[PDB]
Protein backbone atom coordinates (compact mmCIF):
# COMPACT_ATOMS: atom_id res chain seq x y z
CA UNK A 1 0.00 0.00 0.00
CA UNK A 2 2.80 2.54 0.75
CA UNK A 3 5.08 2.25 -2.04
CA UNK A 4 3.00 1.51 -4.76
CA UNK A 5 1.65 3.40 -7.54
CA UNK A 6 -0.79 1.33 -9.03
CA UNK A 7 -2.82 -1.57 -7.73
CA UNK A 8 -2.72 -5.15 -9.17
CA UNK A 9 -6.63 -5.78 -9.26
CA UNK A 10 -9.60 -3.20 -9.41
CA UNK A 11 -13.12 -3.85 -8.57
CA UNK A 12 -15.23 -1.04 -10.03
CA UNK A 13 -18.94 -0.09 -9.92
CA UNK A 14 -21.09 1.57 -12.70
CA UNK A 15 -22.33 5.17 -11.39
CA UNK A 16 -25.45 3.53 -12.69
CA UNK A 17 -24.92 0.44 -9.60
CA UNK A 18 -26.39 -1.69 -12.77
CA UNK A 19 -22.69 -3.42 -13.60
CA UNK A 20 -19.48 -4.40 -11.82
CA UNK A 21 -15.97 -3.77 -13.53
CA UNK A 22 -12.90 -6.31 -12.08
CA UNK A 23 -9.67 -4.43 -13.65
CA UNK A 24 -6.39 -6.46 -14.05
CA UNK A 25 -2.89 -5.32 -15.59
CA UNK A 26 -4.24 -5.81 -19.62
CA UNK A 27 -7.69 -6.48 -19.39
CA UNK A 28 -10.97 -5.68 -17.30
CA UNK A 29 -14.07 -8.13 -16.86
CA UNK A 30 -17.67 -6.40 -16.86
CA UNK A 31 -20.30 -8.21 -15.18
CA UNK A 32 -24.11 -7.60 -15.14
CA UNK A 33 -25.37 -7.01 -11.58
CA UNK A 34 -29.02 -6.74 -10.97
CA UNK A 35 -29.16 -6.94 -7.37
CA UNK A 36 -26.30 -5.71 -5.05
CA UNK A 37 -24.50 -8.64 -4.23
CA UNK A 38 -26.43 -10.60 -6.82
CA UNK A 39 -24.38 -11.85 -9.83
CA UNK A 40 -26.17 -14.20 -12.14
CA UNK A 41 -24.31 -17.47 -13.76
CA UNK A 42 -26.51 -16.97 -17.07
CA UNK A 43 -25.02 -13.53 -17.30
CA UNK A 44 -21.79 -14.03 -19.78
CA UNK A 45 -18.91 -12.14 -18.29
CA UNK A 46 -17.81 -9.73 -20.70
CA UNK A 47 -13.34 -9.70 -21.42
CA UNK A 48 -12.09 -5.93 -22.49
CA UNK A 49 -8.38 -5.99 -23.46
CA UNK A 50 -7.67 -1.93 -22.42
CA UNK A 51 -4.22 -2.72 -23.04
CA UNK B 1 11.03 11.86 -2.70
CA UNK B 2 9.24 14.89 -2.61
CA UNK B 3 6.15 13.06 -1.12
CA UNK B 4 7.68 10.32 0.62
CA UNK B 5 9.96 12.65 2.42
CA UNK B 6 6.89 13.62 4.58
CA UNK B 7 6.08 10.13 5.44
CA UNK B 8 9.53 10.22 6.86
CA UNK B 9 9.39 13.35 8.45
CA UNK B 10 6.01 12.92 10.27
CA UNK B 11 7.39 8.71 11.52
CA UNK B 12 10.90 10.56 12.94
CA UNK B 13 8.83 13.27 14.31
CA UNK B 14 6.01 11.23 16.07
CA UNK B 15 8.44 7.83 17.27
CA UNK B 16 11.37 9.87 17.94
CA UNK B 17 13.21 7.92 14.83
CA UNK B 18 12.66 6.64 11.61
CA UNK B 19 14.11 4.98 8.67
CA UNK B 20 14.98 4.57 4.78
CA UNK B 21 16.17 1.62 3.06
CA UNK B 22 18.35 2.31 -0.07
CA UNK B 23 18.30 -1.17 -2.44
CA UNK B 24 19.81 -1.38 -5.67
CA UNK B 25 17.78 -1.71 -8.31
CA UNK B 26 17.46 -0.60 -12.30
CA UNK B 27 15.72 2.22 -14.14
CA UNK B 28 13.73 2.84 -17.09
CA UNK B 29 16.91 3.53 -19.08
CA UNK B 30 18.88 0.91 -17.06
CA UNK B 31 22.41 1.69 -16.18
CA UNK B 32 21.76 1.63 -12.03
CA UNK B 33 19.05 3.34 -10.09
CA UNK B 34 19.16 2.65 -6.32
CA UNK B 35 15.16 2.93 -4.74
CA UNK B 36 14.63 4.59 -1.60
CA UNK B 37 11.46 3.59 0.46
CA UNK B 38 10.85 5.22 4.13
CA UNK B 39 10.26 2.61 6.53
CA UNK B 40 8.03 3.29 9.36
CA UNK B 41 9.78 2.25 13.49
CA UNK B 42 6.95 -0.54 13.84
CA UNK B 43 8.27 -2.43 10.65
CA UNK B 44 12.25 -2.13 11.12
CA UNK B 45 14.27 -3.18 14.26
CA UNK B 46 17.72 -1.71 13.56
CA UNK B 47 19.91 -2.94 15.79
CA UNK B 48 23.24 -0.86 16.32
CA UNK B 49 26.74 -1.55 17.99
CA UNK B 50 26.84 1.74 19.37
Amino acid sequence: QINDEYPKYALELANNGKTVRLYTDTDYYELRMPSPGNFPNEQVIKKVHHG
Amino acid sequence: MQSKQIAIHRAALTYGYSYARVLPGVALDGANQAEIHGVSPRRLLALYED
